[PDB]
């Protein structure tokens, strides 16, 4: 499986702690763990550098409570002002992009092939298909270390950054 | 009925009573089970008897909410007063689990102290005769001198 | 000989032949002088509920032998709870009508008592022969061989026999006297 | 059947051997289409029929108390 | 020899109605033999749909009583008083309806696989999703689903009366 994956640094093949011995099954579940983990990653770094970047807090986050976009801290402090339904939802459209088709074991949803095509690589080229998914999960590590690096940042100091 | 482990120059057979009757294969698998458990645990409780004394006592909080700095607390009686309830239930959780993630019936590889732990094996040069028997031995001093630390601690009040 | 109990329920339900025994070959006679065969009254001539009979003495050997032990021992140390202290409740015998109700512990063992003595019920009525009777498969440390099988089943017998007696008198003993764990006058 | 029950028993035959460790079901082999059939009795369907309209002239008479449209 | 016995209760034979059935090949506990009385398959809908109805209300219970609180007026009431406040206030027989609407259509699964119209299996509704191909994963996935319906059944039990003796949130 040493040629399987990025490896965009080129051998670079890092089991370190000798973490597949072997295993189609797991080594197969560990890629879709760290494939979503590093979208996941990716995703909550763009929305921690935003609020900063471009504050952009227009509006209530909550017309009724009164919860305002701009009284949300951008960071941990997140998790207690921002709408009981609002997380709730939040938490529904997480479940919808992980629900609505299979990601079990034989199916395409365990290799992370998913509906969302929004870069198309156009079969006809099937060369910038690992190209654009070997950057993808290299990405996806490093904005990996990055968000946890940021959510130390925050617990230590006291704030986002 | 010799061979099997438990024979040592002070004494290969030491047994007035109890397997008095010998043979008994069944007993002696579950009196063998109970002789190596017990030795485990009164070795751990003497190592924690004897580490609050030659060692500091862990600087944390063990309750973070009642703050149970582990000073606060003796080491041997009371201390299972003062621990709190909630702490020592997930003593006995992990005493349960250990008990009970592998089997320990008769005919099981549970009725000879074999959990899967190893760490402590030799090269397999046989000289596992000679850990072993320092298994046992060593686990009957270690249960004489807990109960000996017990006794010591009940009549002294205290610690000693 | 102790037939294990998955090959031991082929021959249970209510057996309707005699053995031609004591009672169906129970063991519990064994007298230290010869067997004493007592069954006075003739509740062995029954003989399809002589596994029933079994079953009930050991049951009531063991409730006994651990309402004895349950009612010398407090009289000597109590549960750490100021409910259950020396001063709370006085004697042992005070300690029944001293919790109840409303206070937990007692209606707790009550409701866990009747909660395995129902999911044990399937074992009385029906599963119940001659030899399996008392077998709830606890056996573990039940010596191997035949004659030791016998030995520990007639032990078993003999103290629960004893404490059943004792327990008698000593609530007797204790009621009529009000005393510590010896309840002689 | 030599041991006399009844119509319609759930009963396993009381001369078995000893002692059986048998599923027997104690609870009634209905059919759903017996149901619906059972349900669709006239005496059970005219009933019906009347409850419901006695309960809609109850609602009539809750919500339009009296004759005040006459 | 014979007379497979209950790994859960080893002096009672396993009940025959348990066989095929998640539970039996490694606990097979049925002492008092509800499913040599009761049909096995409604036994099994019985469990699974009061497991699955117990792990909803024991994270409704940490819910409310740590404070994760619908935005509304009428919804700052505490979790002992939460089902008088909201049976008045309306939602729980909406609750009751929408549920009824379900449970209607759920006896009517029930009503269709016990005359063998469907090969439905007892806890089943179609819901696949994060469901194994693999027969082994499958059964592993309907043991967990067992075991967790069963640890909150008790856990929301506790809770409940818990909360009800000593008012508290839920560490008690
Ligand atoms: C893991 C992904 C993730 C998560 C959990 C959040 C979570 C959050 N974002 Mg966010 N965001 C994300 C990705 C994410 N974002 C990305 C990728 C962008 C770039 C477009 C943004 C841009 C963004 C802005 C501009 C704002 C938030 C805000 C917020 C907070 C209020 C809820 C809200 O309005 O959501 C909005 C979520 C999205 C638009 C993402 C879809 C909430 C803590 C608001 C806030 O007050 O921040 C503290 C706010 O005003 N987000
Ligand atoms: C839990 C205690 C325990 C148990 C179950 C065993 C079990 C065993 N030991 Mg053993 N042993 C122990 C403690 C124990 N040991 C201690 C503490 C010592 C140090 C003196 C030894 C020293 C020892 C030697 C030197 C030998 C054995 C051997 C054996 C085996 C055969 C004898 C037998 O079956 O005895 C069954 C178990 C017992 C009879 C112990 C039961 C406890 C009795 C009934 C009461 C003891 C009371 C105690 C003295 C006072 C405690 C304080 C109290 C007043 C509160 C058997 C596996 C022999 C062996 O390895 O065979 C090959 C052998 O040669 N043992
Ligand atoms: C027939 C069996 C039986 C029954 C019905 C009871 C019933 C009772 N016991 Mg008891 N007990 C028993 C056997 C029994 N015991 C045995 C065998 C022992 C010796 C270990 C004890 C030791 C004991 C103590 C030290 C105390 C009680 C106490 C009590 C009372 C409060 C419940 C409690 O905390 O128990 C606690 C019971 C245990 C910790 C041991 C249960 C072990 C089971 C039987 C196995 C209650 C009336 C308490 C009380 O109010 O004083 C009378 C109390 O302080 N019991
Ligand atoms: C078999 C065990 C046994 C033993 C050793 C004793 C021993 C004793 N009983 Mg006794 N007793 C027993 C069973 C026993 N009893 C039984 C089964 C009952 C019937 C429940 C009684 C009823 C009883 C009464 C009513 C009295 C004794 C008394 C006495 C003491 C004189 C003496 C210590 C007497 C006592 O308390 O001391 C004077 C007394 O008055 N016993
Ligand atoms: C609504 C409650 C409920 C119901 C209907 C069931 C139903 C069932 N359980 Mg179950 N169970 C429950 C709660 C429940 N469970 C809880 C809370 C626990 C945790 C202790 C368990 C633990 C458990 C185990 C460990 C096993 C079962 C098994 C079974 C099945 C056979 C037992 C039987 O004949 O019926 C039981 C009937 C009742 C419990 C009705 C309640 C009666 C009260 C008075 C059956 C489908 C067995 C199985 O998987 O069979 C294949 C099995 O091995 N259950
Ligand atoms: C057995 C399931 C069950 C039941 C009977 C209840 C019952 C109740 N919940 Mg509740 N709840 C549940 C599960 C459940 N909940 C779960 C799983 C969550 C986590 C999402 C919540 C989160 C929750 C909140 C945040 C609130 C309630 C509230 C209430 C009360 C009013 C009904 C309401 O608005 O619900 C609202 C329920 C939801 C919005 C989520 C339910 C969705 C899942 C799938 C069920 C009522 C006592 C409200 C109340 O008045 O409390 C005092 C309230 O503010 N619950
Ligand atoms: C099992 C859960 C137990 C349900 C509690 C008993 C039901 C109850 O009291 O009904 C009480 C509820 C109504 O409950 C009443 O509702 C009033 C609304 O005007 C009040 O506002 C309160 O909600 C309450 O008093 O009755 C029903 O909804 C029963 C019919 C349910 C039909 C569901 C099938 C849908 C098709
Ligand atoms: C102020 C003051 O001073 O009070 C002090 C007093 C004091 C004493 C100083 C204290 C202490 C120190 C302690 C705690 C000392 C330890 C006491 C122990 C370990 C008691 C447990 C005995 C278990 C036994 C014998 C099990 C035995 C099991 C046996 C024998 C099994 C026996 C079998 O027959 C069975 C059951 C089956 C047979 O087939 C096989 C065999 C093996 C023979 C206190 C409590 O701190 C307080
Ligand atoms: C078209 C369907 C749809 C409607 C119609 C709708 C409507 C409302 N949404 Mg919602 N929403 C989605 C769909 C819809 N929302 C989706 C796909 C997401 C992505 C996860 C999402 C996210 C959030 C968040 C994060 C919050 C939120 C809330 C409210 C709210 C205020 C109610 C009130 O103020 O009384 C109203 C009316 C905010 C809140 O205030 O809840 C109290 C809150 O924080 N929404
Ligand atoms: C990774 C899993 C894990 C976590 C996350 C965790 C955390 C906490 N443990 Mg714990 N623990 C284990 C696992 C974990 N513990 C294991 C394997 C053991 C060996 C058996 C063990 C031992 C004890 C003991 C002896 C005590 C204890 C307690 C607390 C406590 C205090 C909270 C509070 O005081 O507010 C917190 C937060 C103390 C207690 O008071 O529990 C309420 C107490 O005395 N723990
Ligand atoms: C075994 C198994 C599982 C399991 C399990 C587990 C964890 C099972 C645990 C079950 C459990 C934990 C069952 C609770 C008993 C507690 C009771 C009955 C409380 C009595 C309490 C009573 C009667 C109250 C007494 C009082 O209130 C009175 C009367 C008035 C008050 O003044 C005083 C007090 C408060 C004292 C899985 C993993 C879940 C599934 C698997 O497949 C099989």
């Amino acid at each position: 499986e040493s040629e399987r994956g990025a490896q965009p640094p080129f051998g670079f093949w890092d089991p370190l702690g000798l973490s597949a011995d072997g295993d189609v099954a797991t080594f197969k579940r560990r890629r879709a763990s760290e494939i979503k983990h590093g979208r996941i990653a990716m995703l909550a770094a763009m929305g921690y550098m935003t609020p900063e970047i471009t504050g952009k807090f227009p509006g209530y986050l909550s017309p009724s409570t009164g919860v305002k976009y701009a009284d949300i801290p951008n960071g941990l402090a997140a998790i207690s002002k921002v709408p009981v339904v609002g997380w709730l939802q939040i938490f529904a459209w997480t479940a919808v992009c992980e629900l609505w088709e299979d990601q079990v074991p034989g199916t395409p949803g365990h290799e992370g092939e998913f509906c969302f095509k929004a870069f198309k690589v156009t079969s006809d080229a099937p060369e910038t298909r690992e190209t654009k998914l070997a950057s993808e999960l290299a990405n996806g590590r490093l904005a990996m270390m990055a968000i946890i690096g940021l959510f130390f940042q925050d617990g230590l100091t006291g704030s986002a950054y | 009925f010799e061979n099997e482990l438990g024979v040592q120059a002070p004494t290969g057979f030491w047994d007035p009573l109890g397997f008095a009757k010998d043979g008994s294969m069944k007993a002696f698998k579950r009196r063998r089970a109970s002789e190596i458990k017990h030795g485990r645990i009164a070795m751990l409780a003497t190592m924690g008897y004897i580490t609050p004394e030659l060692t500091g006592k862990f600087p944390g909080l063990l309750s973070p909410s009642m703050g149970l700095k582990y000073e606060d607390i003796p080491n041997g009686l009371g201390a299972i007063s003062k621990v709190p309830a909630v702490g020592w239930a997930q003593i006995l959780a992990y005493t349960f689990y250990c008990e009970q993630s592998q089997d320990q019936s008769e005919g099981s590889a549970g009725e000879a102290g074999d959990f899967g732990f190893k760490v402590l094996t030799s090269k397999d040069e046989e000289g596992l005769k000679r850990k072993l028997n320092s298994e046992l031995a060593n686990g009957r001093l270690a249960m004489m001198a807990i109960i000996g630390m017990f006794f010591q601690d009940g009549l002294t009040g205290s610690a000693w | 000989a102790r037939r294990e109990l998955a090959v031991a329920y082929e021959d249970a339900g209510i057996d309707l032949m005699d053995n031609g025994k004591f009672a169906q070959g129970l063991v519990g006679a064994e007298a230290a002088f010869g067997r004493y065969e007592f069954d006075p009254i003739g509740f062995s001539k029954y003989t399809e509920l002589v596994p029933w009979f079994r079953e009930a003495e050991l049951k009531h050997g063991r409730i006994a032998m651990l309402a004895w032990l349950g009612l010398v021992v407090p009289d000597f140390v109590r549960i750490p709870g100021e409910a259950y202290s020396f001063e709370a409740v006085p004697r042992v015998i005070d300690a029944h009508d001293a919790l109840n109700a409303d206070a937990g512990p007692n209606f707790q063992i009550i409701l866990f008592i009747s909660i395995v003595e129902l999911c044990c019920a399937k074992k009385v009525f029906e599963w119940n022969s001659v030899e399996t009777a008392g077998d709830y498969n606890l056996t573990r440390l039940f010596p191997e061989d035949d004659e030791a099988q016998k030995q520990m089943r007639i032990a078993e017998l003999k103290n629960g026999r004893l404490a059943m007696i004792a327990f008698g008198g000593a609530v007797t003993q204790a009621v009529i006297t009000g005393k510590p764990f010896p309840w002689t006058f | 059947r030599k041991i006399p029950a009844g119509p319609y028993s759930v009963s396993v035959e009381p001369l078995r051997d000893g002692a059986t460790n048998e599923v027997s079901i104690v609870t009634p082999p209905i059919s759903s289409e017996g149901v619906q059939e059972y349900l669709s009795l006239a005496p059970v369907f005219f009933m019906a029929l009347a409850i419901f309209t006695s309960g809609f002239a109850i609602e009539v008479l809750r919500f339009f108390p009296d004759t005040r449209y006459w | 020899g014979g007379y497979k016995m209950s790994k859960a209760v080893p002096f009672l034979p396993m009940s025959p109605a348990l066989e095929g059935y998640v539970g039996a090949e490694e606990e097979g506990f049925d002492p008092m033999g509800f499913s040599l009385a009761l049909d096995i398959r409604w036994l099994r809908e019985a469990e699974l749909k009061h497991g699955r109805i117990c792990m909803l209300a024991t994270v409704g219970w940490i819910a409310t009583d740590l404070g994760m609180r619908l935005p509304g007026p009428a919804y700052q009431v505490s979790t002992l008083e939460a089902h008088d406040a909201m049976v008045k206030f309306g939602p729980m027989a909406q609750i009751l309806i929408w549920l009824g609407i379900i449970e209607v259509f759920s006896f009517l699964a029930i009503t269709n696989m016990m005359e063998g119209t469907t090969d439905r299996q007892p806890g089943d509704y179609g819901l696949r999703r994060l469901y194994p191909k693999d027969e082994e994963g499958q059964y592993e996935m309907q043991l967990k689903e067992l075991r967790n319906g069963r640890l909150a059944m008790l856990a929301f039990s506790g809770i409940v009366t818990t909360a009800v003796l000593t008012g508290r949130t839920w560490p008690f």
